[PDB]
């Protein structure tokens, strides 16, 4: 595997050149991402015993 | 919200202040070494 | 060619966002999938 | 004390905070914009 | 091969940090080449 | 002119690739900047003005 990029993308003035996510949006990403996978590991969990 | 007292650094012209991506990865070397072990308990139990 | 980081960098110096982003979602890919072959799983 | 790269602490799992490259580059573009036509007039008087 | 930039992407995805020092440290030796140039011609 | 870019550094860890300075040293380095700048322009003007 190499190193994964994401999400850049070209600002019109190429002095900028590529911009990517902030601290913000990363963690407003992994906010949301958090929830559902412990939730669905919390669950699971318990369908284990359910079944 | 950033201010004086909570923030040593803080000067508002620069803007809204975020985490810095080395926030980032330690949160993200934390969580995904705490949701790996519970997965790996769940994968002992049903394989 | 930049140099190496000294140890002390850290929190002064950090990745880019668009590598950062790359691992967060390699991750969420990685724990996603790992979620559904437990759920296809619980009836073998 | 803290030390100033950890001062900002404004949540306890992400970390001190800092503004956003975009709030550095809207500040150098006013200071740069401003400052040059200061010198503009400045270099243009004979 | 990244795509072009909306104008809504602006705060949400921004420069690399060693672009912006870069940026920086240029204005600043321009404007310091410019104002000792200044100064020759005034107490010189 | 090709863009500038510097003081970044590789971290050890090559997931992780180069790293770039901050938000908060950014700031400080424009923050100590623009002080003697605008300073040195006043002065200049001034002496222009006494003319």
């Amino acid at each position: 595997r190499k190193p994964p990029d994401a999400d850049g993308c070209l600002h019109a003035d190429p002095d900028l050149g590529v911009l990517c996510p902030t601290g913000c949006k990363l963690q407003d990403t992994l906010v949301r991402q958090e929830r559902p996978i412990r939730k669905s590991i919390e669950d699971l969990r318990n369908t284990v015993d359910s079944v | 919200v950033a201010t004086r007292d909570n923030c040593c650094i803080l000067d508002e012209r620069f803007g809204s202040y975020c985490p810095t991506t080395c926030g980032i990865a330690d949160f993200l070397n934390n969580y995904q070494t705490s949701v790996d072990k519970d997965l790996r308990t769940l994968e002992g139990i049903l394989y | 060619g930049w140099p190496f980081c000294s140890d002390e960098d850290w929190n002064t110096k950090c990745p880019s966002g668009c590598r950062m982003k790359g691992l967060i979602d390699e991750v969420d890919q990685d724990f996603t999938s790992r979620i559904n072959k437990l759920r296809d799983s619980l009836f073998n």
